[PDB]
RNA sequence: CGGUGAAAUGCGCAGAUACCGGGAGGAACGCCGAUGGCGAAGGCAGCCACCUGGUCCACCCGUGACGCUGAGGCGCGAAAGCG
RNA sequence: AGCCUACGGGCAGGCGCCGAGGGUAGGGCCCGUGACUGGGGCGAAGUCGUAACAAGGUAGCUGUACCGGAAGGUGCGGCUGGA
RNA sequence: CGCGGGGUGGAGCAGCCUGGUAGCUCGUCGGGCUCAUAACCCGAAGGUCGUCGGUUCAAAUCCGGCCCCCGCAACCA
RNA sequence: GGUAAAAAUGUU
RNA sequence: UGGUUCGUGGAGCCAUGGGGGAAUCUGGGCGGACCACCGCCUAAGGCUAAGUACUCCGGGUGACCGAUAGCGCACCAGUAC
RNA sequence: GAGCUAGCCCUGGCCAGGGUGAAGCUGGGGUGAGACCCAGUGGAGGCCCGAACCGGUGGGGGAUGCAAACCCCUCGGAUGA
RNA sequence: GAAUGCCGGCAUGAGUAACGAUAAAGAGGGUGAGAAUCCCUCUCGCCGUAAGCCCAAGGGUUCCUACGCAAUGGUCGUCAGCGUAGGGUUAGGCGGGACCUAAGGUGAAGCCGAAAGGCGUAGCCGAAGGGCAGCCGGUUAAUAUUCCGGCCCUUCCCGCAGGUGCGAUGGGGGGACGCUCUAGGCUAGGGGGACCGGAGCCAUGGACGAGCCCGGCCAGAAGCGCAGGGUGGGAGGUAGGCAAAUCCGCCUCCCAACAAGCUCUGCGUGGUGGGGAAGCCCGUACGGGUGACAACCCCCCGAAGCCAGGGAGCCAAGAAAAGCCUCUAAGCACAACCUGCGGGAACCCGUACCGCAAACCGACACAGGUGGGCGGGUGCAAGAGCACUCAGGCGCGCGGGAGAACCCUCGCCAAGGAACUCUGCAAGUUGGCCCCGUAACUUCGGGAGAAGGGGUGCUCCCUGGGGUGAUGAGCCCCGGGGAGCCGCAGUGAACAGGCUCUGGCGACUGUUUACCAAAAACACAGCUCUCUGCGAACUCGUAAGAGGAGGUAUAGGGAGCGACGCUUGCCCGGUGCCGGAAGGUCAAGGGGAGGGGUGCAAGCCCCGAACCGAAGCCCCGGUGAACGGCGGCCGUAACUAUAACGGUCCUAAGGUAGCGAAAUUCCUUGUCGGGUAAGUUCCGACCUGCACGAAAAGCGUAACGACCGGAGCGCUGUCUCGGCGAGGG
RNA sequence: CGAUGUCGGCUCGUCGCAUCCUGGGGCUGAAGAAGGUCCCAAGGGUUGGGCUGUUCGCCCAUUAAAGCGGCACGCGAGCUG
């Protein structure tokens, strides 16, 4: 439900603002276990090592569950869908019958003034938290653990969804948002639905300015440089990289894989 | 134009300060060798 | 092995074609099934449910000439095509 | 500040509005023309190929899309003006 | 003027390094097929190897000198 | 019938 | 690998980082690969004066200088600047 | 050595005054319901004119200078990267 | 005797350039050994969103006074920011600390590192941020929110008096927050006045007049008054807020739904306290008195400041901890805490002075740079603009003459208007507001201030709305119509676009070579490829650690291309990358066929071939929005000419679309066409593209530009071709 | 080479003659006028524009003519750039 301008000014006929009518009337935010300072810093002690990072808007850091086993069998409602600068999705506030208010990561189609809960018992409804050797075959879900006990670290961007496609002894078989078939242990919770606000992936900047409100300095080719800043550099005008194309740091950027070979993991992935 | 000398008492004294000088141990060569020439001052002077 | 009028490219001793067992995935629905049906046309074909339109018959009950066509306009509109 | 015949008047004159037209500026319509370029038509009996008419030697036509010296070729769906 | 490669039957190309014998495709000529042409089939002819010299028993081939052809180079102030 | 295929040209 | 005159050399010896891994006098190391004979030492714990080096400080001396020299400074100098 | 300069982090401050009038609300119109069309309201924007402020386009001066980058006229941005 | 030698001294240029903004000086009188330069008075000029006041940083005696002029002052000097000496900075309330936390620093625990040291939770440090209790006057030569005067507050500590279960660094609430536009009511500030209070003044033709001139305030407890900000009250139930809670949270029916009520600010009013002009007279550099028993009133304008944590809208989603309120834990309930009164106690540092500058940063009394607040009046539509001018501060620390060339900064010009020239460079023209009117093109916003026009002053009359006042006067903001007057000219001065047509490049706002380049370069939204399944990839680091990220494929990294529109063809032969449990090759290691050295021998020590031995390479495939590449020679058609067609050779494949003498074309000023009197430039074409071409992108594209080229109109000292005048030299 | 600043333009010139014009003359296939060619001659004169950075050159409109060269391809302690 992407929001248009009008071209009144250039930057404006392009340009793309998110719609905001699944944030209910909560505006601000709540507090004490809900956000903390926010350190803004584009680097480590010291140097920088994420380049074309800094500037941007303040933040603060709403704390979301990511472990939802803390609960089980206490339920849950609804009470708003709030705007988290922090992410790409949307995010949930929860009453307990408990008493607590935790936030989780909002999933798609999901109301206010909803019953949710988490657990082994848990029915198979939009929010819920279960085992994936719990959640049937084929249902899509989102908040993925990857190891159990360790924290929701899968599916968590917004509109992305995992799959479930089989079970093998301990392990489920899932479909990433990647595409690729991983073995995640069955004892890893899981919030079943897809994550929603699917359309940030249709939102247009406009301008230059909008990055750099999100924190993204501008990025400079490695062509427009001097062949000591990168190795694409250099050149009476306009040289056509002169090599394989590299980074900065001269490793290659044109199908170089790079994943470590020898990991543990890979015995767990099936495909790319 | 702006010239290069900004004084600041803050600045002045928590970059060539004596407390400055004795935390790395090349500040605290420092001062030994101008305990070792003679100086009258091992610091720079600030109020 | 594929393939043709015949061949060739291609696939295949790095273990193919042919066979069994398991898994994923998409598209189209055999037999019923036709000179059949429905719809204003384009067109519509596995099955289930919901929501919905047109139409046919009988009873001759009610309104009582409310009708027919239709320049524009509005809506629908195979396939290819575009975002 | 003039002139008069019946003068708390008239004439000449003066000021003003409209005013033919001329000037400046910007639009609209139409005609002639224009290096060059597109395709159309008729011409000497030219060059290259075989598209269509017989199943025209790949049934033909068609809307669209892409490609090819050229007719045209092929994809998708439609037609009997074919079996 | 510099460096490198080239000239061979009518057209286009081999063969040159490692001297002894010149091959391929199209074309031309003769004959078939056709009513006639093209396509196709069977035969055949054709080259002072740009020239001028010298090396050798012997030169398309090796070496030089000229005549053309193609490509590169012709910078610094 | 729900059921298979063969290589140019000809002045007016 | 380092140390020794020794730069892989016939490369021992002395230390070692890695891997294997003993023995207690009929035990063990060395005498420049190695083997035999003949010899010298007794590792894997530690301390130990004196002779040796230096001159911030005190003294003596000079074929050392004599205010552009001799220390940067003979003078309130590591100062003013 | 980041008291100049470049970037970023934390925390404060500054941007006279005029224009243009996007969305959206309200009312009318339209429809079977819509889309949509008018007004009024509204005050959006790396929006416009232009001072402070930040710059440094063109020319002249200056050239042992007022100044080891200056001065005058002119000019760009000026709610935003 | 030389080394552009070193150090020092003294010459030359030379009485030459200069004496530091062209804001400006003149006279009289003092003082004095000595006055353009010091003091005083009169006149003149300059700033006045400052060149005037108040803070912060920095500076550190420069402040005040007395005595002085050797040097410092670009001259002089009796003066001074200078020399000698003396004096001067007074705080519970202002600022900082015995309060808090941010980035960051440090760091018991803990991890790391040859050593030195590097990280690091809690804690601690860390401030123009949060918190917190003083306003107005008067005095000194020099200090005052500091001393004095009046009014008002804050902490502690000790007492009695009355209340309550008190009680922690622990739990909870609060503190607590964006940007932009804004409502209502006040205040600051300002304007006017027939009203009130005043020394005085009728000048030069006129005026004894509601005449001229000056001034009509400030703070102020409780108490009210007017605006406004905050907040629901019970009852149970309760697993959460890491022990406990009556608190908070979450449910549940009851009553409120309002600011009714509690509080809390702001502004008035308030016991009372203070100030109080012009002008005149004086004795000082500086002030003092009278004016005055001063008056101390009414309207209007009105904030960007206050009520503040107000409201609305929006996306980019907008600090922390303490103080404060409450809750309970040990412990304690002779304690303790809350309220009221009384007495006592209230420490450390800074306080002078300069402060857009002669006291700071620039070697200088340097035309430079430097953060926050006040910054009055009138007119110009508005305004912090511009011109003049209050308060206040200055005339810039060499002057006097002259009236050449020449230079700088200005002014004007006959006739011509770009003939100047690399180029209209420069300078002119245009210029504000109101009203008409406005093209191609287009992404429907624009282009647009298009272009091109008209009006603009002053008086008189009539008349329409508002705001404050009561519905009225007045005071103020906006209008309309009519009739006249003057001048060459009415935004009468100052501030204030020249415009159009057409191409090149880049889409746009933006960024860059501080100090010769602001651009077509960089960036940019956007597009694609590729990597990355999380202890991610990548980066810094020996490590620990940290960034990425307190993110999770709609996310993060790398690379190119650079809005948008239409598109992005063929080659995997070589290079790169990706995929291949075959095979070839391949190191240490395993392996021992076999041989050697010594021993009388057991033995001890060397080499050592088959064979088993990874990655990598070879090999097989794939891959262009990966590095890259995208042919030659002949002949041919009803006139030449050309070649749709063909032959042949080679390649991995032989440049498709679209452009094309171009930011690309050597020959070249190619050849036609247009602009011109005349066009190596420009524009439209042809294609013979030396040497375009599809993401080092191709062709276009509205809007945009201190970019680059061409043209035209207007206007002009740019020129013909100069001349005159001004001021600083 | 412990520095001799380079094309072109502007400004200012001066010099050479092998002369573009004007002056004098011989020959002419010189009727006349207008030319051709050669000899004497430098005293003076030798235009304004379009294109290009241009020197040069090509055009436009004229003229008695639109001369060639030297002076560090004269001249940057004179200027432009
Ligand atoms: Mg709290
Ligand atoms: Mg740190
Ligand atoms: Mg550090
Ligand atoms: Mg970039
Ligand atoms: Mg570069
Ligand atoms: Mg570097
Ligand atoms: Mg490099
Ligand atoms: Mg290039
Ligand atoms: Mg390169
Ligand atoms: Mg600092
Ligand atoms: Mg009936
Ligand atoms: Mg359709
Ligand atoms: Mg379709
Ligand atoms: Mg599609
Ligand atoms: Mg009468
Ligand atoms: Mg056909
Ligand atoms: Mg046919
Ligand atoms: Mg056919
Ligand atoms: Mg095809
Ligand atoms: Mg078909
Ligand atoms: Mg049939
Ligand atoms: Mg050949
Ligand atoms: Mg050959
Ligand atoms: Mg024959
Ligand atoms: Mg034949
Ligand atoms: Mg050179
Ligand atoms: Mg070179
Ligand atoms: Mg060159
Ligand atoms: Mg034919
Ligand atoms: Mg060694
Ligand atoms: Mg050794
Ligand atoms: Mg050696
Ligand atoms: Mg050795
Ligand atoms: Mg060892
Ligand atoms: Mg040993
Ligand atoms: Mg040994
Ligand atoms: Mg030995
Ligand atoms: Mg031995
Ligand atoms: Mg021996
Ligand atoms: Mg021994
Ligand atoms: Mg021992
Ligand atoms: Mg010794
Ligand atoms: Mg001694
Ligand atoms: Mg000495
Ligand atoms: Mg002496
Ligand atoms: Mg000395
Ligand atoms: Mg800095
Ligand atoms: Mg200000
Ligand atoms: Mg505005
Ligand atoms: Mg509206
Ligand atoms: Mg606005
Ligand atoms: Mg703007
Ligand atoms: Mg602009
Ligand atoms: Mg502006
Ligand atoms: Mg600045
Ligand atoms: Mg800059
Ligand atoms: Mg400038
Ligand atoms: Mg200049
Ligand atoms: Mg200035
Ligand atoms: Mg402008
Ligand atoms: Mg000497
Ligand atoms: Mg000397
Ligand atoms: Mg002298
Ligand atoms: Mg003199
Ligand atoms: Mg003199
Ligand atoms: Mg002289
Ligand atoms: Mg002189
Ligand atoms: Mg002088
Ligand atoms: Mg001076
Ligand atoms: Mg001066
Ligand atoms: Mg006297
Ligand atoms: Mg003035
Ligand atoms: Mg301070
Ligand atoms: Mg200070
Ligand atoms: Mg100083
Ligand atoms: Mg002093
Ligand atoms: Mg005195
Ligand atoms: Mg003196
Ligand atoms: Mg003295
Ligand atoms: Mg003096
Ligand atoms: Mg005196
Ligand atoms: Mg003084
Ligand atoms: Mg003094
Ligand atoms: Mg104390
Ligand atoms: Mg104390
Ligand atoms: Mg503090
Ligand atoms: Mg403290
Ligand atoms: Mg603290
Ligand atoms: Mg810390
Ligand atoms: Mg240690
Ligand atoms: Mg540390
Ligand atoms: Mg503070
Ligand atoms: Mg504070
Ligand atoms: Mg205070
Ligand atoms: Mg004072
Ligand atoms: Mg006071
Ligand atoms: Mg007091
Ligand atoms: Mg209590
Ligand atoms: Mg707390
Ligand atoms: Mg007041
Ligand atoms: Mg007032
Ligand atoms: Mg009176
Ligand atoms: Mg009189
Ligand atoms: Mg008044
Ligand atoms: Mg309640
Ligand atoms: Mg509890
Ligand atoms: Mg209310
Ligand atoms: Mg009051
Ligand atoms: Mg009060
Ligand atoms: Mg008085
Ligand atoms: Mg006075
Ligand atoms: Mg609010
Ligand atoms: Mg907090
Ligand atoms: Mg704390
Ligand atoms: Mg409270
Ligand atoms: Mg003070
Ligand atoms: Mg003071
Ligand atoms: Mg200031
Ligand atoms: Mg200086
Ligand atoms: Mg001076
Ligand atoms: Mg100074
Ligand atoms: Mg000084
Ligand atoms: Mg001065
Ligand atoms: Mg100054
Ligand atoms: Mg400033
Ligand atoms: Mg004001
Ligand atoms: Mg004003
Ligand atoms: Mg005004
Ligand atoms: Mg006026
Ligand atoms: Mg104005
Ligand atoms: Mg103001
Ligand atoms: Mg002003
Ligand atoms: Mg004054
Ligand atoms: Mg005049
Ligand atoms: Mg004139
Ligand atoms: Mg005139
Ligand atoms: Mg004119
Ligand atoms: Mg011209
Ligand atoms: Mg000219
Ligand atoms: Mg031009
Ligand atoms: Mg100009
Ligand atoms: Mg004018
Ligand atoms: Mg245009
Ligand atoms: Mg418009
Ligand atoms: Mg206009
Ligand atoms: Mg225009
Ligand atoms: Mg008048
Ligand atoms: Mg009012
Ligand atoms: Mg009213
Ligand atoms: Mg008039
Ligand atoms: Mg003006
Ligand atoms: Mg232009
Ligand atoms: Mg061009
Ligand atoms: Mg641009
Ligand atoms: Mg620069
Ligand atoms: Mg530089
Ligand atoms: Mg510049
Ligand atoms: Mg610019
Ligand atoms: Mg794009
Ligand atoms: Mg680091
Ligand atoms: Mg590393
Ligand atoms: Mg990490
Ligand atoms: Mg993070
Ligand atoms: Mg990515
Ligand atoms: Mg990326
Ligand atoms: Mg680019
Ligand atoms: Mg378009
Ligand atoms: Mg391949
Ligand atoms: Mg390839
Ligand atoms: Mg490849
Ligand atoms: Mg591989
Ligand atoms: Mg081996
Ligand atoms: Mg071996
Ligand atoms: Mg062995
Ligand atoms: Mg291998
Ligand atoms: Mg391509
Ligand atoms: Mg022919
Ligand atoms: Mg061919
Ligand atoms: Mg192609
Ligand atoms: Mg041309
Ligand atoms: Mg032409
Ligand atoms: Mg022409
Ligand atoms: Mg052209
Ligand atoms: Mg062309
Ligand atoms: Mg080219
Ligand atoms: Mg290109
Ligand atoms: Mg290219
Ligand atoms: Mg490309
Ligand atoms: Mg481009
Ligand atoms: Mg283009
Ligand atoms: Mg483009
Ligand atoms: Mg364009
Ligand atoms: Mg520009
Ligand atoms: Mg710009
Ligand atoms: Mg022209
Ligand atoms: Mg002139
Ligand atoms: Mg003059
Ligand atoms: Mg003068
Ligand atoms: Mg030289
Ligand atoms: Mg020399
Ligand atoms: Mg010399
Ligand atoms: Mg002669
Ligand atoms: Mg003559
Ligand atoms: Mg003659
Ligand atoms: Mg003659
Ligand atoms: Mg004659
Ligand atoms: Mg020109
Ligand atoms: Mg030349
Ligand atoms: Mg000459
Ligand atoms: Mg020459
Ligand atoms: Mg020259
Ligand atoms: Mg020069
Ligand atoms: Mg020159
Ligand atoms: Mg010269
Ligand atoms: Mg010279
Ligand atoms: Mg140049
Ligand atoms: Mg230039």
């Amino acid at each position: 439900a992407v929001k248009k301008f009008k071209p009144y000014t250039p930057s404006r006929r392009f340009m793309t603002v998110a719609d905001f009518s699944e944030i209910t009337k909560t505006e601000p935010e709540k507090s004490l276990v809900k956000p903390l300072k926010k350190t803004g810093g584009r680097n480590n002690q010291g140097r920088i090592t994420v380049r074309f990072r800094g500037g941007g808007h303040k933040r603060l850091y709403r704390i979301i569950d990511f472990k939802r086993w803390d609960k089980v069998g206490i339920p849950a409602k609804v009470a708003a869908i709030e705007y988290d600068p922090n992410r790409s999705a949307r995010i949930a506030l929860l009453h307990y019958v408990d008493g607590e208010k935790r936030y989780i990561i909002a999933p798609d189609g999901l109301q206010v003034g909803q019953q949710v809960v988490a657990g082994p018992d848990a029915p198979i409804q939009v929010g819920n938290a279960l085992p994936l050797r719990f959640i049937p075959v084929g249902t899509v879900v989102h908040a993925v653990e990857l190891e159990p006990k360790k924290g929701a670290k899968l599916a968590r961007a917004a509109g992305t969804s995992a799959q479930i496609q089989g079970r093998e002894g301990d392990y489920v078989i899932l479909r990433l948002p990647s595409g690729e078939l991983r073995k995640v242990h069955g004892e890893c919770y899981a919030t079943v639905g897809a994550v929603g606000n699917a359309d940030h992936k249709n939102i247009v900047l406009g301008k230059a300015g909008r990055s750099r409100w999100l924190g993204r300095r501008p990025h400079v080719r490695g062509a427009a440089m001097n062949p000591v800043d990168h190795p694409h550099g250099g050149g009476e005008g306009r040289a056509p990289r002169g090599r394989p194309p590299a980074s900065p740091w001269g490793w290659q950027t044109k199908g170089l894989k790079t994943r470590k070979r020898r990991k543990p993991s890979s015995r767990f992935i099936i495909a790319r | 134009m702006k010239r290069t000398w900004q004084p600041n008492r803050r600045k002045r004294a928590k970059t060539h300060g004596f407390r400055a000088r004795m935390r790395t141990p090349g500040g605290r060569k420092v001062l030994k060798r101008r305990r070792q020439k003679g100086r009258w001052r091992l610091t720079p002077a600030v109020r």
